[PDB]
């Protein structure tokens, strides 16, 4: 049953370079190795079997080689279009296995998020129960801080973060952060804001509004 | 009567290389016994040591095709897998063109040779590919070991 | 081209019984091995079974973890294979593709995936609120309006915008499980101010486990 | 000194496997003889079995070609022939396309495992296809067992 | 505590078969000795004699690429190389195109069987490429004896 | 040396109708079964090719199938072109080796025997000897049944008959039966009768002559 | 086509010897394996002889039933195979067909066969005499002639309409032994009786193992 | 075409080390197998050495004679194969071919040879005498001149006659060691006399292995 | 390591005639035979591979045959152009191994030599020395005898030859003989004879010069 490890699992490159990713059998499994690609809400699509032949309609900047345990897929002139995870498979020994999969960063110049905030609707407000969603827009690269304060208090425990996978025309990330609070404290605050840190802002962006305005 | 046994595969198995003790011509005694698929020498001495399997496959997706056979020792004392006997075949041949239907084949592998064995010594044979093992008669796959 | 379509997934609680379908086009159908494949993100992708060709007679296989409580036929007629589950466990929940495996060795064709939920919780609908495009607050002279897709189980819920036609500035989050146990996500949109008088902007949540359907019109 | 037999083909034999058992590297003694290209057991007890054929086929018509080897036996009570060893192969491959002229191509089969047998009991080595062996050269061609 | 070898193919050789007495999982003892690639009896008597090559080659220049194993013996007296076993295999198949690139193949190649040995006689076990020899793991050629 | 069982012998199908053949090895063959046909006076004509493969110029109509020992040779719309012997053959072990054969009777409507007599021609008469012919042309089904009434004398062990194989364009039989005499005995009576009947007739047809007339 | 035409066969008596020819067409004939099979009523078809190409030596291979009384060789010269039989037996009677099996498969191609008879029996012609077309008793408007084919060894005979013209409406029934050891039979045609004025008809009869030759005119 | 040029031979003392080139053009080269093959008027042709594709990891082998001394390697990049040798024997002299092996068979295409003599004697250029066209003594109509090159070591030299221009007629004679050591060789060519006036005829003799290059003209 | 015999060495045949050439093997070496031509200055060219197989571009008139330990090649319609040294290979076996090789002489009408002498330049008397040469051109068949004559006297040990391989276009040899001398010696006589003898004159030609003239 045979173990197929892709280390390392994440790989991130600008664009025109090389990558190569990784994968190793725990045993001799000959040149039946297989790999993989799957870009987001997609299914998995073969891109090379045996090692190295490639299928038609691959771009040829796909390339892969190895023989007996140790093998590698090789994408030369990488393009956003190629962010994906990769998988490998083996197909020397029943029953047939795949590797966890590398994950592709196709890197980017710094991109600064587009904070927008969204106060909860009046339809949410009848139920008892009040949202609030801050949006932070392509961005690059993943790393951010979302900060809640409402009328300058600064919130804790009552927020959910949700980041998108990489886009891949625009190679930026998106994310929102959800403020979830009852109908009660709700109405019981007036400014709500949402301060976004990142890399590409010198200092922290904040987005607020005053209940019940506009 | 020295120690000796002649398994076969399971007929009534699962895309798997199980091992069956009793059968008609068979032999499973004198303190060999058969455990986790297994066979587990009784006392020290040497042995001859022998398998065969039968592969019947279909279609040949590529030249690369691969099928192995292996006799793996593990000694009480190491405890490590270690191949005394292993043969690798390559069935293919051609390529199966597509929009062409896949045709069956047939590869036999034997193995066998004389070893120094110790006592609580275990001996697997195994293959890479069990779907494509073929016991749809007997005397086709087999695995073995007497004492001399 | 080549397709695959699988369909039959939903909620079941444990030892249930569900059954998937395939339906192929583009391929000799009875040339050909049939399989199914799921996906979690703990476990990664796993081979399930295989149904082979007529010629083989139907030679089956299962995953040593469905051994048992998992049956894969195929009827050549309709191009179709089926996975009948039973005694279904927890650990059986994922996202399932039918697969072709080209003779032993490359799994050539996929389909789109159907996901299976095993769990004893109740389904649940969710309920649509718009997010309102702001006014001021439109690092001008870009909008972004949305659609909070909240407390609703199991996964997933599809989110259309303009019932398709609008594709372009679209990111539905990755859902989020809250501690209430159900799940909450938001379906965003960027456009432009300018279309926000003239155009029409709905988002169509779907979530057939509970024959949801809403069709929220976001406006300021 | 034990029963014991290694029999070859009959290189003045005719599209036709005929055990010879009197050359220069053959056995044929302690009791064990050759009787209608069988051997015969003497005694009861544990057998070493084994045999060689080696094919020399030309052309191949179809992947389907098959070459079979087969160890039988037949009990003096039952008195019906049961498959001991048995292995299959297929030469074959690719189809020579006609206007295309055949090409020889050579198939070894080999066969052997240890069997508790009963006085009397006969012993067959029996191929599908006498017309594709190879007796050209000797060591090729080979029946064989051994009491232990 | 009778006659026995079982050597194995040095790893370290050159485009070469070339038996190694002195590993994990061999055997040289009771008399009998390798000399100049040749095991040597010690004494008279029955004798298991048995070896595997296994060839991983490249390409397939044509259908008639042939691969031999071949296990001979030398008598002190008579002092001519006589085939005591003897097998050909035609790995190819199809003919690698031009343009088109070597692919790799294997085949392994099994021969086994009792003969009635003289001290001092030599055997030797040859295969005709040494150049196609694959032993980048264990248990895959190998040359043994044992007295019964 | 294999044996090949085609039970049954016989099969009789109304056209458009698809027929199977059974051939059946007593071993193991593989897939090693070619099937024949054999038209009335012709040489065996190889239709199918280890077990399903059907030559070229061979109508699609034909197929076959089978594996290990059972096979089946298939014709669907059959037709009176199809009218033959069919044997299967095995290839799997030497020496080649065939099955005893089955004959393909394709129906028709049923049709009555057109009834002819001929007495003995004179130069037959020289030699002092009396052939007297009754032929029935083109019936079906094959079963029929000829009398000879000599002077109303009903006769007994003096003629044989002869059957045709059935017709490949009108699926009928034909049979001839002859009376055979001594030139003395002939002449010693005046009317002979042939009497045929068949399950295209209501009642007996019977062609009669004199001797010495017309 | 490719074409096989064998020739030679005949009546001879237990013990006998007789050689028989097949000249090959539209193959390459030195590449092919050559085989004689013949056919009776009793055992059906029967692979007699083998003679393989020349890359192989001859590699010549005979059916038990005829090892070290029949020989098969080829003259690749003339493309042609022999069986030259000796130590003839009753058995060996029979319709002998040279054949191509196709490299250890199927029997390619046929030749029309050809006839030996081993048997004691002497050489007897045939005397043919006419069934000639009755008047009224013609069921109008088709006509019924034939000629009977009398007191012949060995078969076979063949018999002919219009030296091969006349065609269709011929039933030439099987041949039949009668007590006296000799074979009878009838060829008939069946014809319109308007042409019977106007039409000749002749039966073309040969039975080469006597030379006869016969072609009785019929009329009414 | 499909061209092989090898170079880097020339004289070396015993136990000296040489190494020698190839380059390749008109096939992948990467795919291929090159060889040395080296060959001697005592010895014939003799394989030295192959070196393999990458797919095989290099796989490198050796002629029993060189094992040891001999190292064969490839650069894929420039199409090029290389022999270094060391310790060289005075056997190892000879004529050494660049060639391809087709996948274990065939030599598929062969260089034109460079030439080693091991050697301890020292490099010797030749002298170029002419052989004048005689007179009268010219078997008219038809002239015969030459050039002698005399003296020289090792072999060879390379004659040309009107830098490459004057091809028919010519007759490079093999060299013939004289008792002195030496090597003494004649090239002639035959003209018409009527051409001694009006064209010129120049031998270009060569010797790499001491950079001696003459160009005597010949004339009456 | 598989030894390769071909005798006999030498071949010579008319052209028109068809020739055959032999290689044994000492040992089992099946099909795998190759055989090549090698031309003066010229490196092998493979002909034929495997027995019997062509390579293209090579004459049709060209086939080989054998398997097993003996192997022929064959040219039939032999032309001059054939004219080389053929060699057989082994690839059964490793290492490959080569035949000794079997030269090709294709016959020709008797031609005899056109002889020509050469006095030593004067460039060359400077340095003490004399070489005289005579010249022996396009001859058939290849036995001649050179002999010198130094005013009268006959010479012995003080010449060599050096005959070329067979022309390939007009199937002659050509050989030189070279006269060594002191430039003492060879000042102290005056008359230089070549004279040569062969089959093709009725009496030996010899070619003179008298030292210092013209």
């Amino acid at each position: 049953d045979i173990l197929l490890t892709q280390s390392p699992a994440i790989l991130s490159v600008s664009p025109g370079e090389r990558v190569s990713f990784s994968c190793r059998a725990s045993q001799f499994v000959g040149s039946s190795i297989h790999w993989y690609q799957q870009r987001t809400n997609g299914s998995p699509r073969l891109l090379i079997k045996y090692a190295s032949e490639s299928m038609s309609g691959i771009p040829s900047r796909f390339s892969g080689s190895g023989s007996g345990t140790d093998f590698t897929l090789s994408i030369n002139t990488v393009e956003s279009e190629d962010i994906a995870d990769y998988y490998c498979q083996q197909s020397h020994s029943w029953p047939f296995t795949f590797g966890s999969g590398t994950n592709l960063e196709v890197k980017r110049t710094v991109a600064a998020p587009s904070v927008f905030i969204f106060p909860p609707s009046d339809e949410q407000l009848k139920s008892g129960t009040a949202s609030v969603v801050c949006l932070l827009n392509n961005f690059y690269p993943r790393e951010a801080k979302v900060q809640w304060k409402v009328d300058n208090a600064l919130q804790s425990g009552n927020s959910q973060e949700s980041v998108t996978e990489q886009d891949s025309k625009d190679s930026t990330y998106s994310l929102s952060s959800t403020l979830t609070l009852s109908k009660a404290d709700y109405e019981k605050h007036k400014v709500y804001a949402c301060e976004v840190t990142h890399q590409g802002l010198s200092s922290p962006v904040t987005k607020s509004f005053n209940r019940g305005e506009c | 009567d020295k120690p000796v046994a002649h398994v076969v595969a399971n007929p009534q198995a699962e895309g798997q290389l199980q091992w069956l003790n009793r059968r008609a011509n068979a032999l499973l005694a004198n303190g060999v016994e058969l455990r986790d698929n297994q066979l587990v020498v009784p006392s020290e001495g040497l042995y001859l040591i022998y398998s065969q399997v039968l592969f019947k496959g279909q279609g040949c997706p590529s030249t690369h095709v691969l099928l192995t056979h292996t006799i793996s020792r593990i000694a009480v004392s190491y405890q490590t897998k270690v191949n005394l006997l292993s043969a690798i075949k390559s069935p293919c041949q051609r390529e199966t063109p597509e929009g062409a239907e896949a045709k069956p084949w047939y590869e036999p592998i034997y193995l066998g040779g004389v070893f120094q064995l110790e006592k609580g010594d275990r001996l697997s044979a195994e293959i890479n590919r069990p779907d494509y093992l073929d016991f749809a008669e007997s005397g086709q796959v087999y695995f073995g070991i007497i004492a001399l | 081209e080549v397709k695959l379509e699988e369909s039959g997934g939903g909620l079941v609680q444990p030892g249930g019984s569900m059954k998937l379908s395939c339906v192929a086009s583009g391929f000799i159908f009875s040339n050909h091995w049939m399989n199914w494949v799921r996906q979690s993100p703990e476990k990664g992708l796993e081979w399930v079974a295989e149904i082979r060709s007529k010629s083989i007679n139907s030679a089956t296989h299962y995953a040593e973890s469905v051994k048992g409580r998992f049956t894969i036929s195929r009827d050549d007629s309709k191009s179709a294979v089926y996975l009948q589950m039973t005694d279904l466990r927890t650990e059986d929940t994922g996202v399932y593709y039918c697969s072709r495996n080209y003779y032993g060795s490359t799994y050539d064709y996929w389909g789109q995936g159907t996901t299976l939920t095993v769990s004893s919780a109740s389904t649940k609908g969710p309920s649509v609120f718009p997010l309102a495009p702001s006014s001021k607050s439109t690092s001008g002279g870009t909008a972004a309006l949305g659609c909070l897709v909240k407390d609703y189980f199991p996964e997933p819920v599809t989110v259309s915008w303009n019932s398709g036609a609008l594709t372009s500035g679209v990111h539905t989050f990755p859902a989020v499980l809250q501690s209430s146990g159900l799940y909450s996500l938001s379906s965003v949109v960027t456009v432009p101010s300018s279309s926000l008088g003239t155009q029409t902007y709905i988002c169509n949540v779907n979530h057939k486990p509970s024959n949801t359907k809403v069709d929220k019109k976001v406006e300021p």
